[PDB]
RNA sequence: AAGAACCUUACCAGGUCUUGACAUCCUCUGACAAUCCUAGAGAUAGGACGUCCCCUUCGGGGGCAGAGUGACAGGUGGUGCAUGGUUGUCGUCAGCUCGUGUCGUGAGAUGUUGGGUUAAGUCCCGCAACGAGCGCAACCCUUGAUCUUAGUUGCCAGCAUUCAGUUGGGCACUCUAAGGUGACUGCCGGUGACAAACCGGAGGAAGGUGGGGAUGACGUCAAAUCAUCAUGCCCCUUAUGACCUGGGCUACACACGUGCUACAAUGGACAGAACAAAGGGCAGCGAAACCGCGAGGUUAAGCCAAUCCCACAAAUCUGUUCUCAGUUCGGAUCGCAGUCUGCAACUCGACUGCGUGAAGCUGGAAUCGCUAGUAAUCGCGGAUCAGCAUGCCGCGGUGAAUACGUUCC
């Protein structure tokens, strides 16, 4: 009910952000926890804040995210492909220079079922001729 | 040696943990799923027989 | 204002059955009744089984059938006896799991 | 085993009971090798039903929590062709 | 057949170069980029420690000097071996460059895997060390031996 | 396989299984009592025949309808016979039953009905070849848009062992839309059992929506 | 072999039975069945306490036992060179065929070849052939984008509440499962006979059979299974059958196949911190509280489960510490002392505490897998299951290198 903010779902191998692009100072909020402070260092956090610097450069606006499941680097980038499509409901005019970054799809990719007689779904343990 | 067998386990067993799995349909021992209590092989012909719902197969 | 409500529940293998069940079974709900809620979907959980093809040995080649497990509910903030007598009668189906409670 | 406690099957119980205030009968088969060896046994000699044939078996008293078909291999060595 | 595609790597935010990254992809074991990391930034600061020079310009240097400008590739037309020498594509340069880098890195003994992978990228800059020795391996079986590749195969 | 079963593909997506209910406290006993329903209609496919039984539960109840040929002779004169059926079935299910009946048009349409058949005429020591044309010929009088048929052991007691196949029309079991009905049977001759298979290509069906 | 301590188990040894452990017909009495004692390793035999029920004018009805009797029953006995049935294999390779006609003395050929194109006998064009059938493909499921319907036990943004989405409330969103939308070379450009198709670009969540699975054509190997079941033939029957105790299926000088753990500083050890998915659970999962160093135990809430429990994710990150060695590397082997399951852990179970600290410092000849969420690696669950999973089947975390090319295998 507050001054308004755009949101945009992400995810990536069973892994769902929500981001809040809320107006203000631009320090990032990720469960309550600073980006610098919830996966540390990590150096990737700045990849996951690559696609705003790309585009333009800078508000910064806020933002307020919620994200559940995968592991560390699959949240975060839940994070980026969120904020990402956020950025993309921000205003319709910036999509044009996002063809040129490609960063949206999120290309569903996840680890393929193990198949019978196989240990990695793919792999095969061993073959012996006689 | 089957109708033996499936007499043997049938009556009582002197000691509960005796009693080890079969089906009814096949007096075949072993590699007998306890959840259902069907041979692989008679849970295989039922299958392709088609006993229960569903999908079938090799989904996920 | 909270009070406790009937809230019926279904379960079923076959899924066609299940909301078509569903659907008789809001539809005495909706008769001599009210407000009426939908019938909420449930994540459902299914039992994967990997089995030998052959009678003997070549152990790498199986297959997987596999038993899915559907889960749904439904709920009336109106008691409405009369529904709950007309409820008594369930022609269909024979595959169903209804579960009342208050 | 575990606790309360060792397990006989409990007719060498009496067996070994009745030999024991009386008649000092020496020299006994028994199939139930399960059987662990207790104060009150000690002295006796079994012939231990290995299953091929009974292997006698005297008790010294160093012998108690050792099962009392221990003692008896049924195995039979080795058997190998070319020893040395 | 034909061709495959290839994708680009992230870029590394530090020192914003590609290339880096792609160190990052092959000083990584057992898929841990955090470790390929740690072993990245320890290793720009030892850089900076000792002998005061930036490590771009170190590291841009070294690369230039891991790549061979010559590869043999043997073939058996007949009785023994019979290699053939020729230009190296550029990215097969920088693979080579960087795997006989971190190759002959991880032997050098040194009880900081840092240290030795410091002492080794001022080694390509010095124009020595086994990788620089290997690549002049490389250049000794080439050039001697190229008559066979002149323009025939 | 090197044939996988139609039928254990076609249900689900274009057919319904043959006994449907829902567990449950005792998932095995259902099934139990279910697949002894079938040891005993196997009993009664001695000679009233059966093409097949559709079986529902609900707690305390089943419907064991029947579709059937010939549905007289199961229910006999006056209707006494299902009636006593239905004890025979009362007495080992344990609850209560009423046993249904159905009668197929153009029977012979039905797999499992031309593969008893055809079994029986090769109980009846015709030769085989003739046995497959005519039946060819007779679901060809059924009309479909394709039929295949085959049999297999021995075949006339000739040599050590031989198989043969006859087919007219389309019959394409990778096809998920076929609705193609499978039949099995196992013939008795004195040199041997004589297995025996057909196909039935009904047709494609076509879904609904409203 | 999706669990050999007994059972399974079939095989051995010892102790027992012969219409039989299991099914039916006969005559025939009688309910069936159990409660303990005695002897025995059990198997069973010798006794008492005991059953003696239900519908019928007396004939009977009913399971069931017992008795005898001919029949029979029984075999995991032999034969997969008699089979049904089921399954590997080339191979998810694109072929295998038929109808009619033509040609050829005949076998056979044409169609199915040729040109272009495709993963494909894929499509297109031509051709003395025109069609068609079984496959590929398509049709299904799964995954990804979005809408609509439907908002609890799930969901928490906007509001207050609190140790806690926990509780008011919200039913937006995440999430959940039904019905839809969406991809078809279609839009553009070029090439090509203007055909099929390819390439490039736009549009788009996903582009050129999107990713994965299912889907295995005629047939080959007298391939595998008489031992799942069924069974032609042959053989045995007071025994190739049946019951039981104990063994053995786990042997041990060795060879081979296949996994697991390591040979270490990208590491070991300690402390702190942090992110999952899926599955299972009432003869069950068993929280919390308490006892024990530990394993577990005592006790017991909740949960027929989007509520509760199994349950804590591990790698990782952050620091401390060891500083290159048979080591604070690795854990073998064994000893002692405990613990879970079970009538019962000697053969031949698992786990824990303590102690002991093999070999191995990356492996000859040779050989295997894998083109991206694949390889690499870290943990979790399940089927199995009283107990026993380094095997198998799945779940998710982290997550690359290279592909010039068809010379060669």
């Amino acid at each position: 009910m507050a001054q308004v903010q755009y949101y945009g779902t992400g995810r990536r191998k069973s892994s769902v952000a929500r981001v809040r692009l809320v107006p203000g100072e631009g320090r990032i909020v990720v469960n309550n926890r600073e980006i610098s402070e919830h996966i540390p260092s990590a150096a990737l956090i700045e990849d996951i804040k690559q696609p705003l610097t790309l585009t333009e450069t800078a508000g910064t606006y806020d933002v307020l995210v919620n994200v559940h499941g995968g592991g560390l680097s699959g949240q975060a980038g839940a994070i980026r492909h969120g904020i990402a499509r956020a950025l993309l409901e921000a205003d319709p005019e910036y999509r044009t220079t996002l063809k040129r970054a490609g960063l949206l799809t999120r290309d569903a990719r996840m680890k393929e079922r193990k198949k019978y007689g196989l240990k990695g779904a793919r792999r095969a343990p061993q073959f012996s001729k006689r | 040696a089957k109708k033996s067998m499936i007499a043997k386990q049938q009556r009582t067993p002197k000691f509960k943990v005796q009693e080890y799995t079969r089906c009814e349909r096949c007096g075949r021992p072993h590699s007998v799923i306890r959840k259902f209590k069907l041979c692989r092989i008679c849970f295989r012909e039922l299958a392709y027989k088609g006993q229960i719902p569903g999908v079938k197969k090799a989904s996920w | 204002m909270a009070k406790q409500k009937i809230r019926i529940r279904l379960k079923a293998y076959d899924h066609r059955i299940l909301d078509q069940s569903a659907e008789k079974i809001v539809e005495t709900a909706k008769r001599s009744g009210a407000s009426v809620s939908g019938p909420i979907p449930l994540p459902t959980e299914k039992s994967v089984y990997t089995i030998l093809r052959a009678v003997h040995k070549y152990k790498d080649s199986r297959e997987q059938f596999e038993m899915r497990t559907h889960k749904r509910l439904i709920d009336i903030v109106n008691p409405t006896p009369q529904t709950v007598d007309a409820l008594m009668r369930l022609d269909l189906p024979s595959g169903v799991d209804i579960e009342i409670k208050l | 085993s575990l606790k309360k406690g060792p397990f006989v099957d409990g007719h060498l119980m009496t067996k070994i009971e009745k030999l024991n205030e009386t008649d000092k009968k020496q020299v006994v088969k028994t199939w139930s090798r399960r059987s662990t060896i207790f104060p009150q046994f000690i002295g006796h000699t079994i012939a231990v039903y290995d299953g091929r044939k009974h292997v006698p078996v005297f008790i010294s008293e160093d012998m108690v929590g050792h099962k009392l078909g221990e003692f008896a291999p049924t195995r039979t060595y080795k058997g190998h062709a070319s020893d040395d | 057949k034909g061709p495959v595609a290839k994708r680009d790597v992230l870029p590394d935010p530090i020192y914003n170069s590609k290339l880096v990254s792609r160190l990052i992809n092959k000083m990584m074991i057992d898929g841990k980029k955090g470790k390929s990391q740690t072993i990245l930034y320890k290793s720009f600061d030892i850089i900076k420690e000792r002998t005061g020079n930036d490590a771009m310009e170190v590291f841009e240097q070294a690369l230039k000097n891991i790549m061979p400008v010559l590869e043999v590739k043997a073939r058996r037309v007949g009785g023994a071996n019979y290699q053939v020498p020729v230009e190296v594509r550029p990215e097969r340069r920088t693979t080579l460059g960087l795997r006989w880098l971190v190759n002959y890195a991880r032997l050098r003994g040194e009880k900081t895997m840092e240290e030795r992978l410091a002492n080794e990228i001022l080694d390509a800059a010095n124009n020595t060390g086994a990788a620089v020795k290997k690549r002049e391996d490389t250049h000794k079986m080439a050039e001697a031996n190229k008559a066979f590749a002149h323009y025939r195969w | 396989g090197q044939k996988v079963n139609p039928v254990g593909l076609r249900i689900g997506v274009i057919r319904d299984w043959e006994s449907k209910w829902y567990a449950g406290k005792d998932y095995a006993d259902f099934l139990h009592e279910d697949l002894k329903i079938r040891e005993y209609i196997s009993k009664r496919l001695s000679d009233a025949s059966v093409s097949k039984v559709e079986i529902e539960r609900a707690a305390n109840r089943v419907n064991i309808t029947i579709h059937t040929a010939k549905p007289g002779m199961v229910i006999g004169k006056g209707g006494s016979e299902v009636e006593a059926l239905r004890k025979a079935l009362n007495s080992l299910t344990g609850k209560r039953v009423h046993i249904n009946i159905l009668e197929i048009k153009r029977a012979d349409l039905d797999a499992q009905l031309v593969a008893d058949n055809i079994a029986r005429q090769l109980e009846n020591r015709v030769s085989f070849r003739r046995a497959q044309k005519q039946q060819i010929q007779r679901t060809m009088r059924a009309g479909a848009q394709g039929v295949k048929t085959m049999v297999s052991g021995r075949l006339g007691g000739a040599d050590i062992a031989r198989s043969e196949y006859y087919s007219e029309g389309t019959v394409p079991l990778h096809t998920l839309r076929a609705d193609i009905d499978y039949a099995t049977s196992e013939a008795d001759t004195t040199y041997g059992k004589l297995g025996v298979k057909v196909w039935i290509y009904r047709g494609e069906v076509l879904p609904t929506k409203k």
